């Protein structure tokens, strides 16, 4: 009924653990928080933001229409300040 | 032999089970569920679904999804350095190239947990009665996520990952398929609808059924970890249903089996169904019942009435739920009945 | 024709119903 | 005092079974929370709460269950005082901590169990008379409440009428229907369309008349049960224990949830539709009023109007020949209701007074009802399943009938448990079955 | 007894812990995104 | 005779019946002989329905055009709403079977046996000394008959509303159902569906675990069923084993050891999973509908940025659209 | 892609000149749309009377004009008939009909304007989908 690693139990109440993880794990929290609040999470994965579905104008959609010359029709979709 | 050594530590008894398995398992399994919550939060479905699908444009638990990519893509694997992408990894989100990385990934992570059970029921040295159960979910994944994409136009008609954007999937075969009236699938919910029932009523049976074997009301506590009598009496559950329902099990090896049976078999026959379904060989109509319907202005049945709802479902939704067909249908065109 | 052919099946199974109730096999205990 | 060594932790409030004094604690401390919520809730909704705004627009299922008693109320459900809101709130809210007190007290500090400390309060659960004495009070305590009705109705400010003569207004009911055949008539109504059963009451006269009935037959036996004890088949019947006792109060309740459901849902008398919305009938009814009115205006003849079917656009026929409204409402030709009354005749809907006697107020409160049915998503977005964000609406009706529903099922099967325990629990195997003396082995085979 | 601390345990454990924290804390600042 | 009576309630009440025919049973075993043969009856050889109260009557019976996938028993007409209309209230059979008659003959019927089936659960567990709560399992699919039947139609006011006795007809009752409640956005029927794929799940994964993990006693060329006589002493899998294995599956803690604890986790699980999407349909009877992302998430600007629930929306809408055509004469669908 | 003040510029009366709203405005007027139109005219239609939308073409061919903001105000305190020849404020919430429709009562003049705004800078958004009913959901 037992193995090698330390009892969760006793790593979960050791004072040690709370020592080091009342750092790592607000840490973390604040490094995700960042990640979205600087805006770095929207060109990590090319997700537009609020002001960037459409043009001013235009009401169409981006809609890629042809595989291999995908990438490149993307870039023209963002060219035209969407 | 290092390979020996290798053996050794990997079916060493841990915590958490590797085994040889593992070395399939838990990379594709991790990145299947971290690829998932990865597009969950952060990545979008505008470019390939016009649609947002992430917790950063603002959708919830229901609305967020992994969508499939454009139908322009067709059947291709969509590799992060293949001709699509090229590379480039933002690219690569935007094309929805993080589907086929869950989905691939995942169909492997299910063929090394299958593995695993293989390769632990033989080290514990039991049956593998487990793996062959295991087959049914993943003939449904394999059948439903590879097979029927693969036998329509794209990618793009395979269920997106996640909450609603399963609910359409489910709306949508109802519509083009008719999916309700085929009966492989009726078989399908008669497995899980009647597994779902022999899980109920077993364990209902049993636990109203036990012997006393402890001086407290909590019977929990009062059960022998180790074997010896039964823990509860077959011979009073065997006399009980044979009154009540008139039919009543004798036999936990068979009672037991028939629970492997029943819902492993449904999805069986789920699966086969979605296969044709693939090749759009459905099971919409029934023929003798269209050509009196057409004769006769008068000849309605509960048949009838559904085609029609799927009219309805069709023309709605095709437009927005086919952004590469670019239709275009006029109101006076929308099929609708009075008033609304 | 098919009206007949659904209704004979359900009397059947009906049928199969009965004897599987009344003429099944006697549960014997122990000594089986 | 009490461990594992009597139950397991998450059924420990069944080791408070024989232990009086606690279990009294509880009883106590729990009523506490119901009249902790009662006050908190009613200050919650008072303090959003927008005078110029239909209440059912605001979420309240308080404030309009003061507002039917008669309280800051006037013509047309008129908001005018919400001192009495604040009022009851407060009251309740203090009254709290009065029983939380005591509550807290019989619990961790007074007496464990009643007997010794006082025989006339401690208790045993087969003790017949004990019980149905107890009962007998409890009887008398809600005989009481009963006549507190008939007192605000009769002399201490009235109740709010929507049937009021020149319109929904508070009244002083001052003739009680006390004819047996008609109060008690209710009982052998049917509970199907058109008779209604109980749900069927459409005036104030018989609900403070029944309630004049039932106060007093309330503390009838409440008398009787402190001076009697039961019967022979009385006790030849029933399981005698703290349990079954328990299960029997569990299906009442379940079974009066249930009856509270359609009471929302059905009934307009003391369910008003100016505090809280328009019944689901009463909806469906307007926008047929409403299109009735419109197009009449347009110069449409709505008698001899023709719909697709050939049935009747705007008005039809019931199965037994009187006049009602056209379309899929056809079902709720049964709905009854202040604004639409002067419209009908003897025969039902009459032509002549739909031709020219249809009053503005009505046509508003057509269109009023109309926009404001009980339809409404979980995330609180009024209309049809398909309408758009725009209107947070989720009529009242609609939130306290599903409520309750879902209580009221939910005590049905607390009954068949603890009922089904109880009948275990007496004869004595609600533990497991007998090793050694197996019933079932003692019987011959049926094969 | 004796136990250690880097196990294999450990390392799944973090696999999932620490990814989960990291996007608990980014989705919630998207609560405050607005327009 | 010790008693007529004393001997009737005693032969009634009796265990050595093939049959226990309790005093629920007094009550049951007529009630679902009514039902039975009203509907086998009706599903092969009932005329058409005015369902819809419109004067447009659905036939579903085998006799007149149907077959087992499309027949089915249709719901008293839309004119009768919630009336109660027995054979004793109609000017003739004709009038009877052409307004719905026997529906509600039939559902009333068997909600009433089901029900008594129910209590009748209790009664031969009571009189065999074994603990009840067995018809507390069934309570969770007897309430869905309940809110599916009985309930639903309480609430939108009509028994034409209920769901049909046919297999076509059913699938009618969820597609219009989805339109008006769009029901899978719905929390308590997800539970539904939770209970049930897990109960298939678990149901595959008890049956699995313990049939793989018996005690050997048959030969390689006899079936493994014979290793057990009905009314052993002993048990005939090894359970310890099955924990062993199913606990490195995933990790020991994650696993169960103690019988009882699994089944009644086994029993737990779909009931309940079950019960909330029986109270799922009974709460959207009063129109508590599922949630309503409609037009939610918009850009900067404004515009409306579609998401998959709006995809939903759309099939929705053409359910709506199209479900009962000559139905309706008004703008909102509010009955 | 977002709320211009380019897009905040309505025709405020019948004589070409026009007035440019705020955000500020905007969002109120949205509110106060919600607060007491949306009832009736959730997404520019009419559900007691579909055959007149909000949409200002509509409401350019009214009569009187209502297509600015001058016009919507007017109608706001004293509804008329689409050709203007009888007075619907018994019918319908306005100003001099407070006492009949209590949610007009708070409405001040500046509400007033914030609601007329609303409703021509929608279609300036929407498009069609302000007009149209299920249809372009
Ligand atoms: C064993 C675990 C495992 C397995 C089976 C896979 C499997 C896969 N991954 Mg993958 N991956 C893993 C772990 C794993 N991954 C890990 C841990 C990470 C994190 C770093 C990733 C990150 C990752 C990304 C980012 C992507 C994949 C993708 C893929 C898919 C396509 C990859 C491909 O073309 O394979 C190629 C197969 C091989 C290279 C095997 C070759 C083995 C031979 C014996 C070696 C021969 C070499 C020699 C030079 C040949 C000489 C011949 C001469 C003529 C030149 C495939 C399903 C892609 C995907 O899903 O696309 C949609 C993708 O974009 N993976
Ligand atoms: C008047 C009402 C009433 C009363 C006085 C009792 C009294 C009792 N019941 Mg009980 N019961 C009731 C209604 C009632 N029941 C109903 C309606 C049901 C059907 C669901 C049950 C089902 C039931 C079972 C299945 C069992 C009992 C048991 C017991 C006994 C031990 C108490 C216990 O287990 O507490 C322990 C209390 C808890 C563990 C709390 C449970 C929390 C619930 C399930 C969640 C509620 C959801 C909540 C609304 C959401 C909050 C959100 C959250 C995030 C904060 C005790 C005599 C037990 C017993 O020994 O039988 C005799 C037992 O096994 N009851
Ligand atoms: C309505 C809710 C309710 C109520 C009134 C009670 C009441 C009671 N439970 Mg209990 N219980 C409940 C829900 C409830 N339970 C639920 C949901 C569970 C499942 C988790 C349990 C599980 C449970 C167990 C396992 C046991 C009890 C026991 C008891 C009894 C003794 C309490 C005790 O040990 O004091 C101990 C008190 C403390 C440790 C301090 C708690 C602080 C106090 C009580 C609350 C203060 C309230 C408020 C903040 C103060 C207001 C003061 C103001 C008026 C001035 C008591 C009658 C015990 C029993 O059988 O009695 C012998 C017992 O063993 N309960
Ligand atoms: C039971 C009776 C009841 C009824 C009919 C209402 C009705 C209402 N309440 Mg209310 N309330 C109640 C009890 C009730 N409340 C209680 C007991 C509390 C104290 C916590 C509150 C606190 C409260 C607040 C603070 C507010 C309301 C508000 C409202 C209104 C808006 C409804 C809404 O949006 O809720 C929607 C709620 C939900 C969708 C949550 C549903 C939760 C379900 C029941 C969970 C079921 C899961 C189940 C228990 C899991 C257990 C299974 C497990 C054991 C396996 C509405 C009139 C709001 C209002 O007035 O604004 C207009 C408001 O702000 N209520
Ligand atoms: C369900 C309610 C209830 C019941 C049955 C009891 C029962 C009991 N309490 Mg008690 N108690 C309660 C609520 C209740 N309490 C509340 C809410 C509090 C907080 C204030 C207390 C605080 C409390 C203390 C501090 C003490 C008790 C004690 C006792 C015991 C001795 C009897 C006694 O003191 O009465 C004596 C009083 C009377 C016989 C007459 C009181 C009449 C009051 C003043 C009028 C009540 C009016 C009522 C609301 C309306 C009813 C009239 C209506 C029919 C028209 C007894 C078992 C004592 C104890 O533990 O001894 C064993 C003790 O020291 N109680
Ligand atoms: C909720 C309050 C309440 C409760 C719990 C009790 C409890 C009890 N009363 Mg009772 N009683 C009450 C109020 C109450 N009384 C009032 C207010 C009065 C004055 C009218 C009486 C007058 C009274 C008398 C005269 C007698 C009792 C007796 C009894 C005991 C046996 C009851 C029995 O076997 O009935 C079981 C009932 C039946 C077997 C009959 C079933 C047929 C029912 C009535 C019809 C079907 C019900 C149906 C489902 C509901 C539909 C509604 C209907 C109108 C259509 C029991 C302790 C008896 C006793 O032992 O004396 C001490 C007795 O002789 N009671
Ligand atoms: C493939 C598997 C990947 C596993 C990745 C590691 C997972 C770490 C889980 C640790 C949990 C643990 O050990 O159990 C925590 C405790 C077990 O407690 C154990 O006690 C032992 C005593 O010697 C030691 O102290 C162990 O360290 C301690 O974990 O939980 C259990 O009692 C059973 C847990 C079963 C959980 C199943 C999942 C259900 C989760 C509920 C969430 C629903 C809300
Ligand atoms: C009230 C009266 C209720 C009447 C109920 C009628 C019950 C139907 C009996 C089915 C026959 C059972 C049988 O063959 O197995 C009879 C056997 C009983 O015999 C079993 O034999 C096995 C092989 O040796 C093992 O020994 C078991 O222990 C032993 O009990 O039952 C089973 O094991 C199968 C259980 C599942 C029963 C099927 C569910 C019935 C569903 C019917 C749905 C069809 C509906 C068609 C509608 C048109
Ligand atoms: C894609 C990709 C990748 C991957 C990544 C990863 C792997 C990630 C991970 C990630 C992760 C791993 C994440 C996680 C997250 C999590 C979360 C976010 C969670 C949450 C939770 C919650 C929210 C909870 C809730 C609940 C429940 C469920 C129950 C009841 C109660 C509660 C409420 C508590 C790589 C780089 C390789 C490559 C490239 C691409
Ligand atoms: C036994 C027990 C229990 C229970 C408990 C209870 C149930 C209690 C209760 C309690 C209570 C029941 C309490 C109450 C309280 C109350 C109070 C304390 C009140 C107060 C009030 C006031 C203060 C008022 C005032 C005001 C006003 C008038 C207005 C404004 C504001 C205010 C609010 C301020 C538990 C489970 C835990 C555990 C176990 C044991
Ligand atoms: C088992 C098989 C697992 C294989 C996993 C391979 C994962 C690494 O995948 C690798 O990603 C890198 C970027 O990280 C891609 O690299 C791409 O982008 C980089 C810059 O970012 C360019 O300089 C490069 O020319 C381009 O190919 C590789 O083309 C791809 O091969
Ligand atoms: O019936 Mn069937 O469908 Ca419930 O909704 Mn209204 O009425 Mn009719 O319309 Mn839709
Ligand atoms: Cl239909
Ligand atoms: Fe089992």
């Amino acid at each position: 009924g037992t193995t090698g690693e330390r009892p969760f139990s006793d790593i979960i109440t050791s004072v040690r653990y709370w020592v080091i993880h009342s750092i790592t794990i607000p840490a973390l929290f604040i490094a995700g928080w960042l990640f979205v609040s600087t805006g770095l999470a929207y060109d990590v994965f090319g997700t537009p933001r609020p002001d960037s579905y459409y043009a001013q104008e235009q009401r169409s959609i981006p809609l890629v229409t042809d595989r291999f010359e995908a990438k490149q029709q993307v870039e023209t979709f963002l060219e035209q300040l969407k | 032999g290092w390979f020996d050594i290798l053996d050794d530590w990997l079916k060493r008894d841990r915590f958490v089970f590797v085994g040889w398995s593992g070395i399939l398992l838990f990379p594709c399994a991790y990145l299947a569920l971290g690829g998932w919550l990865t597009g969950t939060t952060f990545v979008t479905s505008w470019y390939t679904h016009g649609l947002a699908s992430s917790y950063l444009e603002g959708c919830n638990f229901l609305t967020v999804a992994v969508s499939t990519p454009a139908n322009s893509m067709g059947h291709s694997l969509l590799l992060l350095w293949g001709p699509e992408a090229q590379g480039d990894f933002t690219r690569w989100c935007q094309l929805g190239g993080l589907w086929t990385f869950i989905a691939l990934h995942g169909a492997f992570g299910l063929i090394g947990f299958m593995l695993r059970q293989f390769e632990i029921a033989r080290l514990v040295g039991v049956r593998p009665y487990n793996a062959i159960a295991f087959s049914a979910p993943i003939a449904v994944f394999v059948s439903v996520f590879l097979i029927y994409p693969l036998g329509q136009s794209s990618w793009f008609f395979a269920p997106s990952f996640g909450v609603a954007a399963i609910f359409r999937f489910l709306l949508f075969f109802q519509g083009f398929h008719n999916w309700t009236l085929n009966p492989f699938h009726m078989m399908g919910v008669a497995g899980v609808l009647g597994g779902a029932l022999l899980c109920a009523i077993h364990g209902a049976t049993v636990e109203n059924t036990l012997f006393q074997d402890g001086e407290g009301a909590s019977t929990f506590r009062a059960f022998n970890p180790t074997q010896a009598e039964e823990t509860y009496s077959m011979v009073t559950a065997n006399r009980f249903w044979s009154q009540i329902f008139g039919i009543a099990f004798s036999n936990k090896r068979w009672l037991h089996f028939f629970m492997l049976f029943v819902p492993v078999t449904g999805l069986w026959m789920s699966a086969i169904g979605v296969v044709g379904l693939a090749l759009n060989l459905r099971s919409y109509d029934f023929i003798s019942q269209e050509i009196r319907a057409a004769e006769d202005p008068e000849f309605e049945t509960f048949y009838t009435k559904n085609l029609l709802l799927n009219e309805g479902i069709r023309a709605w939704m095709a437009p927005q739920d086919q952004p590469h067909e670019n239709f275009v249908f006029p109101e006076e065109v929308l099929p609708r009945g009075n008033a609304l | 024709m098919e009206t007949i052919t659904y209704v004979f099946i359900f009397a059947c199974i009906i049928a199969l119903f009965f004897f599987a109730i009344f003429f099944r096999e006697p549960p014997r205990i122990t000594k089986k | 005092d009490q461990e594992s060594s009597g139950f397991a932790w998450w059924a420990g409030n069944a080791r408070l079974i024989n232990l009086s004094g606690k279990l009294l604690g509880a009883h106590v401390a729990h009523a506490g929370l119901i009249v902790f919520w009662a006050g908190a809730m009613t200050l919650f909704e008072l303090a959003h709460f927008i005078p110029e705004k239909p209440m059912y627009e605001q979420g309240l299922i308080l404030i309009p269950h003061i507002a039917t008693l008669g309280w800051g109320v006037g013509p047309g459900g008129e908001v005018v005082d919400t001192f009495p809101f604040f009022v009851v709130g407060v009251v309740h809210l203090i009254s709290s901590a009065v029983l939380g007190f005591g509550g807290v007290y019989h619990a961790i500090r007074g007496p464990e169990t009643l007997e010794e400390y006082s025989s006339f309060f401690g208790y045993d659960w087969k003790d017949k008379n004990k019980m149905t004495t107890i009962l007998g009070f409890h009887l008398i305590v809600l005989g009481i409440g009963a006549l507190l009705l008939v007192a605000k109705a009769m002399f201490f400010g009235g109740l709010y009428d929507t049937w009021a003569p020149g319109g929904g207004d508070v009244r002083v009911i001052t003739n009680p229907t006390l004819d047996p055949r008609v109060i008690f008539g209710y009982l052998l109504k049917s509970p199907f369309g058109g008779e209604g059963w109980i749900v069927s009451v459409n005036n104030l006269e018989d609900v403070v008349g029944g309630h004049i009935w039932i106060g007093l037959i309330c503390i009838a036996g409440g008398i009787w049960h402190i001076l009697t004890t039961p019967f022979g088949w009385a006790r030849r019947a029933f399981i005698w224990s703290g349990e079954a006792y328990l299960s029997y109060s569990l299906g009442a309740l379940s079974m009066m949830g249930f009856i509270a459901t359609c009471f929302v849902w059905f009934n307009n008398t003391v369910y008003p539709s100016e505090f809280y919305g328009p019944t689901g009938p009463e909806a469906s009814q307007a926008q047929a009023m409403t299109f009735l009115i419109r197009d009449q205006k347009l110069g449409a003849n709505v008698g001899s109007a023709q719909g697709p079917t050939g049935l009747g656009k705007y008005l039809m026929r019931s199965p037994t020949g009187e006049i009602i409204f056209g379309g899929e409402t056809m079902r709720f030709w049964d709905f009854r209701g202040p604004w639409l009354e002067p419209l009908r005749g003897p025969n039902g809907l009459d032509l002549n007074k739909i031709k020219n006697d249809i009053q503005p107020w009505q046509e508003r409160r057509a269109a009023e009802y109309m926009t404001h049915a009980p339809l409404g998503s979980l995330n609180s977005v009024g209309g049809v399943a398909t309408e758009i964000n725009s209107v947070n609406f989720v009529s009242p009706r609609s939130w306290l009938a599903t409520s309750h529903f879902v209580l009221a099922f939910f005590f049905l099967v607390g009954h068949l448990w603890h009922a089904g325990r109880a009948r275990a629990a007496a004869a004595g195997f609600e533990k497991g079955i007998d090793r050694e003396s197996e019933p079932v082995l003692s019987m011959p085979s049926l094969d | 007894v004796s136990y250690p601390i880097f196990t294999v345990r450990w390392v799944a454990v973090h696999t999932l812990a620490v990814p989960t924290i990291f996007f608990l804390g980014a989705i919630a600042a998207m609560q405050f995104i607005q327009r | 005779s010790a008693n007529l009576w004393e001997r009737f309630c005693n032969w009634v009440t009796s265990t050595d019946n093939r049959l226990y025919v309790g005093w629920f049973g007094v009550i049951m075993i007529p009630t679902l002989l009514a039902a039975t043969i009203c509907f086998v009856i009706a599903f092969i050889a009932a005329p058409p329905v005015d369902i819809d109260g419109i004067r447009e009557p659905v036939s579903g019976s085998l006799l007149y055009g149907n077959n087992i996938i499309t027949g089915a028993v249709v719901p008293s007409s839309n004119a009768i709403g919630l009336h109660f209309y027995p054979i004793w209230e109609a000017a003739s059979l004709d009038e009877w079977l052409y307004n719905g008659g026997p529906y509600q003959l039939i559902i009333f019927h068997f909600l009433l046996g089901a029900s008594c089936y129910m209590g009748r659960q209790w009664e031969l567990s009571y009189r065999l000394g074994m603990r009840p709560w067995i018809c507390v399992a069934y309570s969770a699919p007897l309430a869905s008959a309940f809110a599916v039947f009985l309930i639903y139609p309480i609430g939108q006011g009509s028994f034409s509303d209920g769901m049909p006795l046919g297999i076509s007809g059913t699938f009618n009752f969820m597609i219009v159902f989805q339109a008006e409640h769009n029901i899978l956005m719905h929390p308590f029927h997800q539970l539904g569906v939770a209970g049930v794929f897990g109960g298939a799940l678990f149901c595959a994964m008890h049956g699995s675990l313990v049939t793989s993990s018996l005690i050997r006693e048959t030969t390689e060329t006899e079936s493994a069923n014979y290793g057990y006589k009905f009314g052993q002493e002993e048990e005939t899998y090894n359970i310890v084993a099955a924990h062993g294995y199913f606990g490195r599956l995933i990790f020991q803690y994650a696993s169960f050891n103690n019988s009882r604890s699994l089944h009644f986790f086994l029993a737990a699980w779909p009931v309940v999973g079950v019960w909330f999407t029986a109270l799922g349909i009974s709460t959207m009877a009063f129109n508590l509908n599922g949630f309503n992302f409609n037009h939610s998430v918009i850009d900067a600007k404004g515009n409306v940025i579609n998401t998959w629930a709006d995809i939903i929306n759309r099939a929705n809408l053409g359910m709506e659209v199209m479900h009962e055509r000559n139905a309706h004469n008004f703008p909102l669908d509010l009955a | 892609a977002e709320l211009t003040p380019e897009v905040l510029t309505v025709p405020l009366n019948s004589e070409g000149k026009t007035i440019t709203l705020t955000e500020k405005q905007y969002l109120e007027g949205k509110r106060l749309f919600q607060y007491a139109c949306a009832s009736c005219h959730v997404g520019g239609i009419t559900k007691t009377n579909p055959s007149l939308d909000l949409r200002t073409e509509t409401l350019a061919l009214a009569t009187p004009p209502r297509d600015n903001i001058e016009g919507l105000v007017d109608y706001m305190k004293n509804p008329t008939t689409y050709d203007g020849e009888q007075e619907i404020a018994e019918v319908h919430p306005s100003l001099r009909s407070a006492d009949i429709f209590p949610k007009m009562r708070n409405l001040t003049e500046k509400d007033l304007v914030a609601i007329a705004g609303h409703i021509l800078v929608e279609p300036k958004i929407l498009g069609d989908k302000w007009g149209g009913g299920k249809v372009y959901y």
